[PDB]
RNA sequence: ACGGAAGGGCACCACCAGGAGUGGAGCCUGCGGCUUAAUUUGACUCAACACGGGGAAACUCACCAGGUCCAGACACAAUAA
RNA sequence: UUAAUUGCGAUAACGAACGAGACCUUAACCUACUAAAUAGUGGUGCUAGCAUUUGCUGGUUAUCCACUUCUUAGAGGGACUAUCGGUUUCAAGCCGAUGGAAGUUUGAGGCAAUAACAGGUCUGUGAUGCCCUUAGACGUUCUGGGCCGCACGCGCGCUACACUGACGGAGCCAGCGAGUCUAACCUUGGCCGAGAGGUCUUGGUAAUCUUGUGAAACUCCGUCGUGCUGGGGAUAGAGCAUUGU
């Protein structure tokens, strides 16, 4: 079936917590399991002058986004894969399943 | 269609297949992908579909309480009212009369004529 | 079909479209903060607000066209998107709120002085560890000045501001031209409950339980 | 049905203006066990009709050859697959043909086996055996033998049995013995019925032997075959999830689709009188109800307690009085044939009453009385059957309107009056509707008003059944431990793993005490915790000793299974044992038994228990000191005075005391059992003897001293 | 506050010991000036001059030679099928 | 004495607050934990070349088996100037040696107090008071110019003025990033064309495809030879395409 589920969230403390039970559930389920994997993480910088207008120092800013990524991959049949999908949603954690 | 993914949901998770809603022979339920992709039943390989006194009299006495008995489940939205004895149950089909007292001014007529 | 570099871009600038509206229509409802939670076919959006009424209304009519509203600009299908009313605890500690009723002292003729110090006086009442209001513009005169109001006392520097410090800025539309409202509160750390509990240079020893000394050998068998 | 935005509460003042204050409430701990799985009634117009069994055999039986259309999902989905099923059967709409899928489902692929049929009371087991025995075993050459606690076949017989019935209760002690009792092999499918009562007594008895053949199954590495008999059940995923049953059927009707509609009617009641006066305020209202909503069809009423089944009638009747026929309906045009059936009453309240078409019920009567109301109901003489709530367990009876007479029954462990759980009331309303006599039926719930919006609210939805297992949690924990399966803490908690109790506890923690966290990890202590209790309280009475994490299965702990034991029993009696021991002492210590702290002590009893205990031989006074002195009222005192009455054939002074000797004597026997295993490992030949004259003397009635000649018939 | 007043301590937007450079040449680019109809404009020491995120063919565009449109809500009075 | 009103201390002051520091991000250390065909490693299968005698270089996605040293992380640890020797009311501290992945607060940053400048900004804003315009309107829109205009003076800059070079062949190594949905992005591959570029497809919403970004400076073998010269590449003319109306 090979099921795989892809976590994209900002903050990683709940995106840990999201993948936490979601591993324990399938060992507790007595499922073949593939650990989780995380993908180097994604830093998004954005640099611009200070100021509004033209004039002082030229003092740059810079800003950053980073992107924690992570997949756990799941071998079973459907009717445990379906009770999986509409639990583990927490603010701010993306989270998608996908098919074979 | 010729596909051999035999579906055995029995209409858990797929709609039933009209024409043929079971097996003859086994019971099996038959959906429409079943029932698409093969004319046979699923488990004991019998034929699906085949290539009021002649019939039998309480075989359709049967499907006339199942009908029913559907009936009564697509009817079951009003079946779970209480009569009690605090209701007014104003019988007003969706609006007091277009919210306007003008029949009952018949009455005061009534009472007039009275 | 969006990439998740340009997904969650895309989700902020909802998150700050979205924030924005809020503020310039629940103004008088007292509006401090939203949050959006994305669940798989259902989208719910939490607002938090002083008054819980006004938001909500008679049968939920505002809430209602309010979730209506959203869901004609961004495009979003009937039954995906989902609007809640929620209070917001310790009204006191919230620098949104204290900002709005600086300006509202303000529109109402009310001394510059006296009420700069009822904002921070209830702040203080309300457990705040410290407060500070800035009022800047042309106060009595021409010639504009600011003027800043505090209690307690407030950190400046480190990550710690972040933690503790929530700060509010709420333009004021007078006749003379504009006043500036900025209004930082720092909330105790023995309340945080989310992460750090004091600062990082806090440090507090357990005081040990003395024990006379037992001056004899013993042995207690079982 | 569609979920609002929120839920909220408005607080308004009733002088002032404004004075308003308002509060939304967010619900997001929506969960999958949260859920009404329910199943649309769909389009499976043509069923297999009898000659779609291919068996000629069975389709030579049953001349019900329309077959049920309310198994829309069942038909042949458990005829041939080896996978649990859950089955929710609204009404009597199939109880009978879908119990017999057992023999559909595996007895073909292998024949000559002994499935095993549970049902909760031992009024189901007589009718679920007696119908069946002109209707299975005459055609299909199986014998069907009764294992309860009043009937003891042979062994061979069991063994040789193809179908058994049997209360939780009475598999309970035979299932102590799975070790060694070779007779438990062939289990390859278990069915039960009324399973939704786990939030009874009796619930955590059957809810227990589940979680057996769960462990049976995983170490044997063999499946066993289950099956769930209930009606609608609200938490049906929690109940599939522990049965063990797949995606491939549940079955969950509602109770708006029966053969029968029912109709329902509120009421209210003041709320200035608490139990008593409540009866003539209500008595009246009843008579209009019944000539309004049943004129000339069977009624049927259910009084709160024993007595109110006589109050009712003498109102009733009374009332009956102010109209045409005093006695209305009763369907007796011979008069000759009239006086033939009111010979066979006895006494009391049937002598007067039979006569006005009302019948009366309850256990207070001849065990010919209780039928006698049924056979006369049964071709329709009598009309009202006022009875209490403990025969909507037993015989269908095809009565047309149900009457909630009173509400809020007395009970004993809160010396007070408390709500009647919605578990039995529900029931009591599946026996208004005759199916194919009348079209529709009606109940009426009258109750006071502070309770009337709860069940306005709730009595169609229903609540989701409960576990009280963790009352008596103590006494079934090694049930099946005991034998020697887990020897350490760690298991211990495996062993409980299956159960149904987490199966509510991580998704309700607040209904069973839980207030500190209700995450899965905030459970975990506190299930550990009750875990830790279990096995602490098993300490004091120093039947197993701790050696840390392991546990020692002790000779005070060796006699827990092949017979029921109650543990708490063992430490009352432990420091009482000698070798040397006296009649008198015994006497003593079979009435000290905790299972007969279960005997009622009615009021005023008091005064006729002390008139007899100068009259027995040995009397309370002087046989009860110091610390085992124990009070009149005290059922261990009845039980001690009654015991030496039966022994001295003492006529009692009411026949109430009969009911209780009777019920005293049915456990005596067992109970004496229990001190012949303890002191036969002490070796206490001098007790053993002594134990021996005991049964004999209780037997035959007769003391000790008294001849045994004289036993024999015609020998005073 | 200042001192071509004293005392103590610091800095490669200071110096020493040096390095590599700019200032010299061609070219890109900004500023001033001159020109023009317009060569739109801000910033005059550090703290402006590859700065206005200003690498402008049209847009941007704010300047010039010209041409359209009204997006003047609403209320009042007038003309008026 | 410290980078520090940083500390030891003295003491008509005691007790505090802000700032510094702590904090946060990043860089390095772990053959320690959980791992990971979207990263690899060794071996077993099929297979190419030479020696053939045990090998070396390799190729192989539905060929598997085992592992995380290298690569990514999440949770941790690790440094506090540790030990020692000197100097100091012998206090803070400082110098030196050893050990250490790391010992100029370890390096580098974010944040960063009070008081101010009539510093810049009305041309970022539907942020603005007041003033001006408000219908051949300073609004908007369309066409074409200009902001590039050139006697001149300055700043930020890039190319060099040569053999530590230039040119021609080969050698061949990074890291930070980015990439298409109602769009047409990053483009590998085949073919055509000096070249620029053009055509047909392919993979990629991306550790998996561009991409080992096979980058340049640089390394080796050859030509030139102290000559405004094969240094230098503006100034000008002709032709071939692309961006875009
Ligand atoms: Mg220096
Ligand atoms: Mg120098
Ligand atoms: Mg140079
Ligand atoms: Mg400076
Ligand atoms: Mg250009
Ligand atoms: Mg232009
Ligand atoms: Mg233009
Ligand atoms: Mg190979
Ligand atoms: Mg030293
Ligand atoms: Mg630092
Ligand atoms: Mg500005
Ligand atoms: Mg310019
Ligand atoms: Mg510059
Ligand atoms: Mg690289
Ligand atoms: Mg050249
Ligand atoms: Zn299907
Ligand atoms: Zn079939």
């Amino acid at each position: 079936i090979k099921i795989r589920i892809t976590l994209t969230s900002t903050k990683v403390k709940q995106l840990e917590n999201v993948s936490s039970n979601i591993v324990k559930n399938a060992e507790q389920h007595n499922l073949v399991k593939k650990g989780p994997v995380r993908l180097p993480t994604k830093v998004l910088k954005i640099s611009t002058r200070k100021t509004p207008n033209g004039e002082g120092s030229k003092t740059w800013e810079t800003y950053e986004m980073r992107i924690h990524k992570r997949y756990i991959d799941l071998e079973a049949p459907v009717q445990i894969v379906k009770r999986i999908t509409q639990i583990t949603i927490e603010p701010g954690v993306d989270v998608e399943v996908v098919v074979a | 269609s010729g596909s051999s993914k035999n579906c055995n949901c029995q209409g858990t998770r797929h709609p039933v297949f009209d024409i043929a809603p079971n097996c003859l022979h086994c019971g099996k339920v038959v959906c429409v992908i079943e029932g698409l992709n093969k004319g046979k039943c699923g488990h004991c390989h019998e034929q699906l579909i085949s290539d009021k006194a002649e019939e039998n009299p309480e075989l359709l006495a049967a499907q006339e309480r199942l009908d029913r008995l559907l009936y009564f489940q697509d009817t079951s939205a009003e079946r779970t009212k209480i009569i009690d004895n605090a209701s007014d149950f104003d019988m007003n089909q969706e609006v007091g009369l277009w919210g306007s007292a003008r029949e009952r001014a018949l009455a005061l007529k009534k009472q007039q004529r009275n | 079909l969006i990439s998740k570099k340009r997904k969650l871009v895309a989700d902020g600038v909802f998150y700050a479209e979205l924030n924005e509206f809020f503020t310039r229509e629940l103004a008088e409802e007292g509006y401090s903060g939203v949050e959006v939670r994305v669940t798989p076919t259902k989208t719910e959006v939490i607002i938090r607000a002083t008054r819980t009424q006004d938001v909500l209304g008679e049968n939920g009519r505002r809430i209602n066209e309010l979730t209506l509203l959203v869901q004609k600009r961004f495009k979003y299908a009937p039954g995906t998107i989902v609007l809640y009313a929620e209070r917001v605890q310790d009204r006191g500690l919230s620098a949104v709120a204290q900002a709005e009723s600086m300006k509202f002292k303000l529109l109402n003729g009310l001394a510059i002085r006296r009420a700069a110090y009822g904002v921070v006086r209830y702040v203080m009442e309300s457990g705040a560890k410290g407060c500070e209001v800035v009022v800047s513009g042309k106060l009595r005169a021409a010639r504009a000045k600011a003027m800043k109001f505090a209690d307690g006392f407030l950190i400046h520097s480190g990550q710690p501001v972040n933690d503790f410090i929530d700060t509010a800025t709420r333009h004021v539309l007078m006749r003379q031209g504009v006043l500036g409202i900025k209004v930082k509160i720092m909330r105790d750390p023995a309340k945080s409950r989310t992460g750090p509990k004091a600062l990082p240079d806090a440090v507090t020893i357990i005081e040990p339980k003395e024990e006379e000394p037992i001056l004899a050998p013993s042995v207690k068998d079982y | 049905d569609p979920l609002p935005p929120q839920v909220v509460v408005k607080v308004v003042s009733d002088t002032w203006i404004g004075c308003e204050s308002t509060h939304a409430i967010s619900f997001q701990h929506l969960i999958r066990p949260f859920n009404e799985t329910l199943q649309t009634k769909l389009l499976k117009l043509r069923p297999l009709p009898t000659s779609a069994l291919q068996n000629p055999l069975i389709e030579s039986i049953y001349p019900f050859k329309y077959f049920n259309p309310m198994q829309t999902m069942t038909f042949y989905t458990l005829y041939n697959t080896n996978e649990n099923a859950f089955v929710g059967s609204p009404t009597g709409s199939g109880k009978t043909i879908v119990a017999e899928l057992a023999i559909w489902h595996a007895f073909k692929t292998f024949p000559g086996k002994k499935i095993v049929y549970i049902a909760p009371m031992k009024a189901l087991v007589r009718e679920r055996v007696d119908d069946w025995r002109k209707k299975i075993t005459p055609v299909t050459g199986d014998k069907v033998v009764e294992l309860t606690g009043d009937s003891l076949p042979d062994p061979k017989d069991v063994h040789d049995a193809t179908i058994v019935i049997t209360t939780p209760e009475k598999f309970d002690g035979i299932s102590r013995n799975w070790q060694t009792r070779k007779f438990v092999q062939d289990v390859s499918l278990i069915i039960m019925d009324e399973i939704h009562l786990l939030a009874s007594d009796r619930g955590p008895i059957l809810e227990m032997i589940v979680s057996r053949m769960n462990y049976i199954s995983s170490q044997t590495k063999q499946p066993v075959r289950l099956l769930g008999m209930s009606t609608a059940v609200s938490n049906a995923y929690d109940m599939a999830g522990w049965l063990g049953v797949k995606d491939h059927g549940l079955y969950n009707f509602p109770s708006s689709v029966r053969p029968v509609p029912l109709k329902m009617y509120i009421d209210g009641f003041p709320d200035n009188l608490a139990f008593c006066p409540l009866m003539k305020t209500m008595n009246k209202p009843v008579f209009m109800a019944i000539k309004q909503h049943s004129p000339d069809k069977p009624a049927l009423i259910f009084v709160a307690s024993r007595r109110q089944t006589r109050l009712t009638a003498l109102d009733l009747i009374h009332l009956c009085g102010m109209e045409d026929n005093p006695r209305r309906f009763l369907n007796i045009d011979d008069e000759e044939e009239l006086q033939y059936y009111l010979s066979q009453v006895t006494d009391d309240t049937l002598k007067l009453s039979l006569q006005f078409g009302i019948g009366l019920h309850h256990a207070g009567l001849v065990q010919k009385d209780r039928s006698i109301s049924h056979q006369l109901f049964q071709k329709n003489k009598i009309q009202i059957l006022i009875a209490t709530s403990t025969l909507a367990w037993g015989v269908n009876l095809p009565a047309h309107l149900v009457i909630i007479k009173g509400t809020q029954f007395f009970d004993a462990k809160i010396e007070g009056y408390r709500d009647m759980d919605l578990t039995d009331i529900l029931q009591m309303m599946g026996r208004a509707g005759r199916p194919a006599y009348d079209t529709t039926g009606t109940a009426i719930v009258y109750t006071k008003e502070s309770k009337k919006m709860f069940y306005k609210h709730f009595l169609n939805v229903g609540f989701p059944v409960e576990s009280s297992l963790h009352k008596v949690l103590d006494d079934h924990l090694g049930a099946e431990i005991t034998s020697g399966s887990i020897t350490n803490k760690q298991e211990a908690l495996d062993f409980l793993s299956w159960t149904f109790l987490f199966r509510r506890a991580h998704h309700n923690p607040t209904y069973y005490g839980i207030e500190d966290d209700t995450s899965t990890a905030g459970v975990s202590e506190h299930l550990s915790s009750l875990i830790d209790s279990t096995l602490e309280n098993l300490r004091e009475s120093q039947c197993v000793l701790l050696h840390g994490d392991d546990i020692v299965a002790t000779p005070f702990l060796s006699i827990s299974s092949y017979y029921y034991i109650s543990h708490l029993t063992i430490r009352q009696l432990l420091k009482q044992i000698h070798d040397h021991a006296t009649f008198q002492e015994v006497l003593r210590w079979l009435s000290l038994a905790v299972e007969y702290n279960e005997l009622p002590v009615r009021g005023g009893e008091i005064i006729m228990n002390e008139e007899m205990s100068q009259q027995s031989r040995y009397s309370v006074e002087s046989t009860f000191t110091d610390e085992f002195e124990l009070p009149m009222w005290d059922p261990h005192v009845k039980t001690f005075l009654l015991l030496q009455a039966h022994l001295s054939r003492v006529d009692l002074p009411i026949a109430d005391y009969i009911q209780d000797t009777v019920s005293v004597l049915d456990q005596s026997l067992r109970i004496l059992q229990a001190y012949i295993d303890v002191a036969s490992e002490l070796g206490y030949f001098h007790t053993v003897l002594t134990m021996i004259k005991m049964m004999q003397c209780i037997k035959q009635g007769y003391w000790y001293e008294d001849d045994p000649v004289s036993v024999l018939p015609g020998l005073q």
